[PDB]
Formats: structure tokens, C-alpha cells, sequence
């Protein structure tokens, strides 16, 4: 009300300056384009250097005695002597397993039996959308050969945001589509039970105490997502040793 | 007072968070009662004809607000708020 | 801040601000603010207190509606401020 | 901890070698943030024209279009904020106390103004923002204030500089390295304001003492430098950018 009924030739000012605002949007709204690029730009150089990770923890590929070398020198540069040799086995068994049991937010929604599961897993890609609306896709490699419980190759989680920018002029999550699972056995069927893989199963928008209960694990689920995104992908390496923390 | 709701939440929950519809309420808790002691103070103001309200009608108007316990440390919370503001020079 | 002096997270200085502006009295001394702004943390800290505790009871990381509400009438006197502040005005 | 200790021989490597993995991974993410400073600093070149648009529309220099005033009606319905509605019929010049007002919402910088401040800012007419660009990487927030009018200061443009230490940090962004504002030269000690606490204090960042050691000191000098940042976070990626509504209120 401090402006309601006040002067008229201030309020005109600001009815001007109300549209340049909308100026900004769509300058704001072409950033937004090219910063979405721009970050799927290096996506693509991302990747590379994990897929040699994926093949080194599957034992799919040996390490290269220089990337040994290497890094005795940065494991002893960071003070982390914990990770030395001093004068048989695959691929370093339990790899995501141990690396998401280390992530905050995640570790916390591994179960028991989902963690076998997980003992399966060899590889989580990223990978962004400009395939219509904005968004990236979560995906999980596991080990179709020995995994007992699941046939998958590749399981996943796909964030969308909404068309139209928000207020702050980013995007706005709009749901999460899940890749479900396709299990061999009920038994072997981890999740209804309080299960991790239930991640590949998401809340939809659609369905007192039912909103706000219906809020609280859409709102995990985001922040699970942003949580193996910006981190558990980027640092994936400390965030099996533990160095992330 | 959304963010300084915040702080007082992880001083005494750290691993305790809130949501928005939560923070509403909370927002409008601290507004009103803020408007209750503020009002009483201003009647005290009126009353002994003065005209200004210090941290002693805000001591009052607490008393006269909030119930004998509860009352009890609001009265020492403010009184250590005055005891080391005036300190700090 | 005027706060830190005081040694308080709410902000000291907009307390004082709408202290003037609500109009409650021709002028404001420089303490009330402080012990306004004091009892105020106090009190939203009190709530807050017992909020979050029905948060863990009810298994919940995150305050909510309900837990407020649980904390406020669990609570013999908070079930009491609440009301001088809502006021019939009937 | 010991769990990594008792890694077999074969196990280890297999981490060495990932750990140098991620130090590769380092160097593309330096390069990253490259092009993703630069990028960001391109369009900042493309908000200012709007910007330095409304900076005169607030200090009446230049006046509205028909055109403008009829467009921001329907955007104002289409909002549904209303208070922005003329009455039906057919006094100051450029909006009295723009930035003042904005500041008064905005919430982490609202409660450090004063009734002493209140009417220095009362002569502020524009903040704008600026990326170095240059060398070390980081953003500069310039006030600009009325030098003709502002009876406290002769100064015309007061600078705030954040400095983002040249090393990337671990999450692969930049992080911080200290603030430099720029002191500013008031017109008579009652006029000062800023020792007591003021808001333009902000012009004079905490520095980094030293390695000294010292107690309650080292973190009550820290929640300052985290506010410091923080105010110029909200400017930067709020204040500023929606500084219309933040005006209004709508932006609350």
C-alpha cells in the first residue's frame, strides 16, 4: 500500500521501466541458451576421460603406469598418503557402491538389499537435452553379464525444466521421468519396499498431508539429482577414496 | 525474516530444515508478534505521557504479552542484548 | 551490525527501522530495539526448539505446517502467546 | 580412512590412476570456466543498454513512451500486481527515491541500511556491475551518486571489487580471494556516517589480517566476509537484475 495511492508521475516512471524489465528476460533468456551449450559443450570432453574410468574400474582396461606415476606424486602432493605403495584382483571391485555410500544425500537412501545391487554398477554418464525441453539424463551402466537381479544394460533418470524461464530467470524443474527396472525375480526385487532403485521411480505432480508429504521427497529427489551431477560425476574418483568429504 | 529463521533453526537444529509454507508461518509468527509488543509499548508511551519508547516499555509490554515463563527469559535475553550492545564500542 | 554488538542474528537494525515507522511513539530509544530484536530470536528459537524435535519424532528432516503446529499446542504457554497475538478483536 | 589403507597393491593403482584421471578432468574444467566467464561477460555487455536505460528513466533524464507505458499496463495485469494501475484521468522528476526504496526489500541488505544512511542513498541514482575482464577474474559494483545534490560526499561513483582467486576451485568453480572498495571522501564528520554501523561500510571490506592467530576474532572477522560476499552476491544476481520489481516489491 506505501505505493498504491501515491503520485501518478512516479508510477509512470516505473511502468517503463517495468518493460525494459521484460527487455531483460529475453536478453536473459538468449544467456540461458548459450550457457546451456556452453556446459553440454564440455559435456562431450567430460565424458571421454570418464569412459577411461569406467573401462579402469570395470578391468575392462589395465591403468597406465604413468597415470600410476602421476599419481603417487598428486596423492603425496594432496597429503593423502592413504593411497601409496612402498616397494591379482579385476577392476577396483565396489567402485560406485563405495563412492555413493560417501555422497551426503545418497548414501542415505541405499538399503542392504539395493547395495548388492549396486555392487553391479560400472558406470553413471550425463547428458543434457536441447531434444526439446531442458534438462539432463542420469545414466547408470550396470554389469548385464553377472547382474542376478536385473537384465537392464542401462538404467536412468531424465529431469525436464519447464519451457519458460522462472522469476530469477533460470529454469524451473518440471518433473523426472524414471527408466524403471525390469527385475528377474520378485525376490530379487529390492524395491513396494523402501528401496534406492524406487530413484528410477520417481513422484509425480499428480495425486493436507498428501501435498506436503508429496513435496518433501520431490524436493529430495531434485536435490539427489543436483547431488550426483555436481558432484558424485565430477569428483567421482575422491568420492569413492572419501577425499571428497 | 526468512534467513535470520534460518540461522536460529540450525542453532538449534543444524541437521533440521524447513519449508516454504512452514517459513510463511513462521514469518507471520515473528510479525505479529511484533505488532503485540510494539503496541502495548506504545500504550505505556501514551499512558505515562512520554513520548518514547525504550527498551523498558519493551520490557513491560513483554510481561504483559507473554505468559509468566515464557515471559521470564524474554526479559533475560533482552536484558544480555542491551548489557553487551552497550558494551560493543 | 548492531547486532553483533549485541550479539544476536536478528537484525537489529530493521527492528529499530519499523519501530519508527509503525508509529508507536514520537521517538525510539536505542536499547528497545535490541531488546526487542532479542526476544524475538528467543522466542523464534523456542519454537523452532521444540518444532524440530517433532519433526525427528515424526521421522522428518525438514520442519513443516504440522510440526510447528505439534510443538505450539505440546507446549502449555506457547499454546497461549499465539492467541494474545491472534486477538478476536470480537 | 583405514579402510583404503588395507587396499591391496593391484587395488591402489587402479586408484592412482583415476586420482591423475580427475586431474585431467581438473584441466578441462579450468578451461570451462573460461569461456563460462567470458560468455556471461559477453551478455553483461547486452544488460547494461537496458540498464543504463532505466537509469535515466529513473533520474527523469529521459521520459517514458506512450508505447512503454501502455506495454507495462498489460504486463502489470498480466502479473496481476495491479498497484501498478494509473487512475482514469487525463509532479517530481524521475521517480523520487528509487534505489532507496529497492534496497529496503531486498532482504539480506535491507536490515544493514540506517535512518542516517537512508538519506544519503537517498541520492543514489544507479549500482551497475562489471566484470574485471582483465586481469584476475571477478565483478565490480559501481554507485553512482548524484554529485551536484549529495551534500555527504563529493564522490561520484563508489566502487566495490570481488577478486576470484586465480586457482579454480575443488568443485571446479571460482571461489573468492578478499574485497576491495573503494574509501570514500565525505564532506564534513556529521555527514560521515560510516566508528559506528553503517551501511557504506561496505566500501571498506574486512582484510585478511594474518597468520597471526587470534581467537573469536578470526570468526566474527569471518561472518563478515561471508556477509561482505553475501551483500554482493544479492546486488549482483538480484538487486539489480529485477531492481524494478525489487522497487515495487513484487520480487519479494
Amino acid at each position: 500500500g506505501y505505493v498504491g495511492g501515491l503520485p501518478k508521475n512516479v508510477k509512470e516512471k516505473l511502468l517503463s521501466l517495468k518493460t525494459l524489465q521484460s527487455e531483460l528476460f529475453e536478453v536473459e533468456k538468449e544467456f540461458q541458451v548459450e550457457m546451456f551449450e556452453l556446459e553440454n559443450k564440455f559435456l562431450q570432453k567430460y565424458k571421454p576421460i570418464w569412459e577411461q574410468r569406467s573401462r579402469i574400474i570395470s578391468g575392462q582396461e589395465q591403468p597406465k603406469p604413468e597415470q600410476i606415476a602421476k599419481g603417487q606424486e598428486i596423492v603425496e602432493s594432496l597429503n593423502e598418503t592413504e593411497l601409496l605403495v612402498d616397494e591379482q584382483v579385476k577392476g577396483i571391485p565396489s567402485f560406485w557402491l563405495t563412492a555413493l555410500e560417501n555422497l551426503p544425500i545418497v548414501c542415505d537412501t541405499i538399503t542392504d538389499r539395493d547395495a548388492e545391487v549396486l555392487e553391479y554398477l560400472q558406470d553413471i554418464g550425463l547428458e543434457y537435452l536441447t531434444d526439446g525441453r531442458p534438462g539432463f539424463k542420469l545414466l547408470f551402466r550396470f554389469d548385464s553379464s553377472a547382474n542376478p537381479f536385473f537384465t537392464n544394460d542401462i538404467l536412468c533418470k531424465t529431469y525436464f525444466y519447464q519451457k519458460e524461464l522462472g522469476y530469477s530467470g533460470d529454469f524451473i524443474y518440471d518433473h523426472a521421468e524414471g527408466c524403471e527396472i525390469s527385475w528377474k525375480d520378485n525376490a530379487h526385487n529390492v524395491t513396494p519396499i523402501e528401496s534406492f532403485f524406487n530413484f528410477f521411480d520417481p513422484p509425480k505432480i499428480q495425486n493436507e498431508e498428501l501435498e506436503e508429504d508429496l513435496e518433501e521427497r520431490l524436493a529430495l529427489d531434485y536435490s539427489i539429482g543436483e547431488q550426483l551431477k555436481d558432484k558424485l560425476i565430477p569428483r567421482a574418483v575422491d568420492w569413492f577414496t572419501g577425499a571428497a568429504l | 525474516y526468512a534467513i535470520y529463521v534460518y540461522k536460529v533453526l540450525k542453532q538449534v537444529h543444524p541437521d533440521t530444515g524447513i519449508s516454504s509454507k512452514a517459513m510463511s508461518i513462521m514469518n507471520s509468527f515473528v510479525n505479529d508478534v511484533f505488532e503485540r509488543i510494539a503496541g502495548e509499548a506504545s500504550r505505556l508511551a501514551h499512558y505515562n505521557k512520554r513520548s518514547t519508547i525504550t527498551s523498558r516499555e519493551i520490557q513491560t509490554a513483554v510481561r504483559l504479552l507473554l505468559p509468566g515463563e515464557l515471559a521470564k527469559h524474554a526479559v533475560s535475553e533482552g536484558t544480555k542484548a542491551v548489557t553487551k550492545y552497550t558494551s560493543a564500542k | 551490525t548492531r547486532s553483533s554488538r549485541a550479539g544476536l542474528q536478528f537484525p537489529v537494525g530493521r527492528v529499530h527501522r519499523l519501530l519508527r515507522k509503525g508509529n508507536y511513539a514520537e521517538r525510539v530509544g536505542a536499547g528497545a530495539p535490541v531488546y526487542l530484536a532479542a526476544v524475538l530470536e528467543y522466542l523464534t528459537a523456542e519454537i523452532l526448539e521444540l518444532a524440530g524435535n517433532a519433526a525427528r519424532d515424526n521421522k522428518k528432516t525438514r520442519i513443516i505446517p504440522r510440526h510447528l503446529q505439534l510443538a505450539v499446542r505440546n507446549d502449555e504457554e506457547l499454546n497461549k502467546l499465539l492467541g494474545r497475538v491472534t486477538i478476536a478483536q470480537g
